[PDB]
């Protein structure tokens, strides 16, 4: 349908700062990614599943070692066990 | 069309001289610009424009158009 | 049922520029699309309301500086529902790139533009208003209105839920039969939400109807 | 050492844009961040000073600040502030 022939051939920016700009969650409620009280961690996991820079997000999160929120489709203890493994 | 319009003679027919017309048009243009700038706020201050304008028209041109049309008055304080 | 509601919303005056931009982006994303034909991109937005199409065309012309056609021929073909379609062909690529549908010289953005999100509460409620104008319904089949508005893909629906949360108004995303929407069930949230969008007479009528029936 | 108007206007725009990003955060989060960094007054107060207003513990002030930094340091609210850095 309205796919623009996979981004088409009309582009003038020819400039990218980094993989932040390709983040899908930026098009989405930030609050849902930090479940307070008990919360849930599956809808935002589904959102991350379709992210095109999931690997980069996971790598950056692990390298900087944030212990809050859900990054790369994984929550805190998945990151912790991956770090410990 | 442009800086040429409206004709200067028609404007001068509505005032005393060029020197007063300059101040008159400039004051009206400042009023219009001030109205536009604070349009985001819900405010009752300044009024206009009183004519049909374009997407992005210089307030001075609108002021001159209203002056020519005869929709303004000048007093001495 | 909803015709009066959408008429009242369309007739609401708007002043702030950012909220107008957000409303235009929302309506274009929900009830709009792009087509690459003859080597150029053309934007087509289909509305089923009288004043809404004119409002969208005026907003485009004013803030984004573009011209539209406002054809009345029904794409459905019935010609009874007055399926208005507003078209933008001249500078379609510029409008698409500068309104948030496409960014980064890449694929169309599934969710709402990032500019609309992380904005003031006024822009969030304007985006919700545009979403309701584009698509939605007010059923009141049984005990609750089910103020449901459908969205393309989970991303737009959950973004609308997030925007509603910033208004301190409860909302719930749902998916059924492969199509997903956002709904709010309890009457209090329905009334507060409809009040915030700007409708007044419809809000009253709904209030008395609910209080008398319930 | 001459005030360049472009730089001054850029700093003013940065100052005005910073507050908006804090606005979307919860009341307590924005308040504690502002008091800790003294954006409103310019005096960075101690953790006990911040906790005195809300009555929460020192450790609570330590944690609440960390969650805000995690939220802002996310691929969901960074774009608005990436350019100014
Ligand atoms: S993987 Fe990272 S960048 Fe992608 S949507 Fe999830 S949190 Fe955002």
């Amino acid at each position: 349908m309205t796919e623009l022939f996979q981004e088409l051939l009309v582009e003038d920016a020819d400039e990218e700062l980094g993989w932040q700009e390709r983040a899908l969650c930026a098009q989405t409620d930030p609050e849902s990614f930090f479940p307070e009280k008990g919360g849930s961690t599956r809808e935002a996991k589904k959102v991350c599943l379709a992210c095109e820079v999931r690997s980069e997000c996971l790598e950056y999160a692990l390298q900087n070692d944030e212990r809050f929120g859900i990054w790369g489709g994984l929550s805190e203890r998945e990151r912790r066990r991956l770090k410990k493994k | 069309e442009g800086i040429i319009n409206p004709p200067i003679d028609e404007l001068l027919e509505a005032t005393d001289s060029k020197y007063s017309l300059v101040i008159y048009a400039a004051k009206r243009a400042r009023q219009i610009n001030a109205y536009y700038s604070q349009l985001g706020e819900g405010l009752l201050e300044y009024v206009g424009p009183l004519v049909d304008t374009h997407v992005h028209e210089k307030p001075l041109s609108i002021a001159l158009r209203e002056i020519n049309a005869g929709l303004l008055t000048s007093e001495a304080i | 049922m909803t015709a009066a509601v959408k008429d009242e919303i369309s007739r609401l005056p708007v002043t702030r520029t950012c909220c107008r931009k957000a409303e235009v982006s929302s309506i274009l994303r929900f009830a709009g699309g792009l087509h690459l034909v003859s080597g150029r991109i053309v934007i087509e937005a289909e509305l089923d309301t009288a004043m809404a199409a004119r409002r969208l065309k005026r907003d485009i012309l004013e803030i984004f500086g573009h011209s539209s056609e406002l054809i009345v021929m029904a794409p459905g073909g019935l010609r009874r529902g007055s399926r208005f379609v507003v078209r933008v062909v001249a500078g379609g690529d510029q409008l698409a790139r500068q309104t948030g549908l496409v960014d980064g010289r890449g694929r169309p953005i599934r969710g709402l533009p990032p500019q609309v999100v992380s904005g003031a509460t006024c822009d969030a409620e304007a985006a919700w208003r545009g979403a309701f104008l584009a698509h939605g319904s007010l059923t009141e089949p049984g005990r609750s209105s089910s103020l449901e508005v459908t969205c393309p893909g989970p991303e737009a629906a959950l973004a609308l839920v997030g925007a509603a949360r910033r208004l301190s108004i409860a909302a719930k995303a749902r998916e059924v039969r492969g199509v997903d929407r956002v709904v709010v069930r309890d009457g209090d949230a329905i009334g507060a939400l409809l009040t915030r969008l700007g409708a007044h007479e419809s809000v009253l009528a709904w209030e008395e109807r609910r209080m008398r029936r319930e | 050492e001459a005030v360049v108007p472009a730089d001054a206007v850029s700093f003013t725009l940065l100052q005005e844009q910073l507050h908006s990003v804090l606005d979307t955060l919860s009341e307590r989060e924005a308040g504690v961040v502002s008091m800790r960094f003294g954006l409103t007054d310019g005096q960075p107060k101690t953790l006990d000073e911040i906790g005195k207003v809300y009555g929460v513990t020192r450790e609570r002030i330590r944690q609440i600040e960390s969650k805000t930094m995690s939220k802002l340091r996310h691929p969901s609210r960074s774009q608005v502030l990436r350019d100014y850095l």
